[PDB]
């Protein structure tokens, strides 16, 4: 906004977005599927949930 | 002269348990 | 039309000594 040998000034725009949280979840697992082996009429079949 | 090997018994022990739903 | 094999993840009932 202003520039002389021993003097300036400057002007900043700032966007802020704020997260408002409606619950925080702190002692989790991540769920991992293994299933089953079935075998029928001769051919072996994995099946899951 | 004549050399053998005897087999001898030994054993390891093995624990199992279940995944209730495979999860 | 027969009825089908049942699985419940039991290991126990599985046990071949
Ligand atoms: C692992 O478990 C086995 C069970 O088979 C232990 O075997 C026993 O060992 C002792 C010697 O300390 C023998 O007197 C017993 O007869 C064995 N028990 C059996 C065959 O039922 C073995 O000691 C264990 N190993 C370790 C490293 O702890
Ligand atoms: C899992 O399998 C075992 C073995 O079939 C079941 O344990 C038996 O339960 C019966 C009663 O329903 C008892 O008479 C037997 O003595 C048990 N056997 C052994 C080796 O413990 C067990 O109930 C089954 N189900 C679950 C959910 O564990």
């Amino acid at each position: 906004t202003h520039s002389s040998p021993t003097a300036t000034a400057w002007e900043i725009g700032l966007y802020y977005e704020l997260v408002i949280p409606k619950h925080i979840y702190l002692n989790n697992w991540n769920v991992v599927n293994i299933g089953h082996l079935v075998k029928s009429a001769g051919q072996l079949t994995h099946v899951t949930i | 002269s004549l050399r053998m090997q005897h087999p001898v018994p030994k054993y390891v022990e093995v624990n199992m348990t279940s995944i209730p739903q495979g999860v | 039309q027969v009825l089908g094999p049942v699985i419940d993840w039991n290991v126990t009932q599985r046990a071949v000594y």
